[PDB]
């Protein structure tokens, strides 16, 4: 419960997030319309895929 | 002149382009001028034919009325035909600039070097859309009149002769 501890936690939280999300979900159920991403495409958060 | 008029329009319209110099669209009016040449002149005998001499003015009023009536008529329908042709167009045109679609981000990126707006770019897109769908449905309306001159060809041949 110190404070140092919980810093380093709340770091090792982030990375933690950030490596789940290298898998995309789909928010809604639906089908799929247009597919312009391809194995191997760079992808930025402000790319449609 | 008939099937000269057929080959003059359906010349114009299989060679219509963004691109075409000045004689692309006077070689087609060249041989227009035989089809003008030939239609005059045989067609307003036929139609005085026979008459007796004191009767050719009224005879004369008459049709002119009828060919001023199809001048009027034939431009009214043109030039509707022309717009709605291009607004339809320009519909099916549009469609394919969205995003999910390679060669239409990099307009915008090509665009957007040069210093425009998204609007602006927008706005520049939507313009050539709008030309090309005009040309489109210029050759549409050629097309058409030839088609319906190849039918107008026969009736001539209804009339008697009596020619003096």
């Amino acid at each position: 419960d110190q404070p140092a501890v919980q810093q380093a936690a709340t770091e090792v939280r982030n990375a933690w997030l950030a490596l789940e999300r290298t898998r995309i979900i789909s928010p809604m159920t639906g089908y799929v319309s247009r597919r312009a991403v391809q194995p191997g495409a760079q992808i930025s958060p402000t790319t449609p895929l | 002149s008939f099937i000269m008029y057929a080959v003059c329009f359906y010349w114009r319209a299989y060679t219509f382009e963004p691109g075409m110099d000045f004689g692309a669209s006077a070689w087609p009016q060249f041989i227009q001028g035989f089809a003008v040449a030939c239609f005059f002149m045989p067609l307003t005998t036929i139609t005085l034919s026979g008459l007796p001499p004191e009767r050719l003015a009224a005879a004369s009023s008459l049709s002119n009325f009828t060919r001023t009536l199809a001048g009027s008529i034939g431009t009214s329908i043109t030039t509707t035909m022309w717009t709605n042709r291009e607004s339809m167009h320009h519909a099916q045109l549009t469609e394919s600039v969205n995003p999910f679609n390679p060669n239409a981000q990099a307009m915008y990126s090509q665009l957007e070097g040069l210093g425009m707006t998204q609007q602006q770019a927008s706005g520049w897109i939507a313009q050539q859309i709008t030309n090309q769908g005009l040309i489109i449905s210029a050759n549409e309306i050629f097309w058409m009149s030839a088609g319906i001159f190849l039918v107008l060809l026969g009736l001539v041949w209804f009339a008697k002769p009596p020619f003096g």
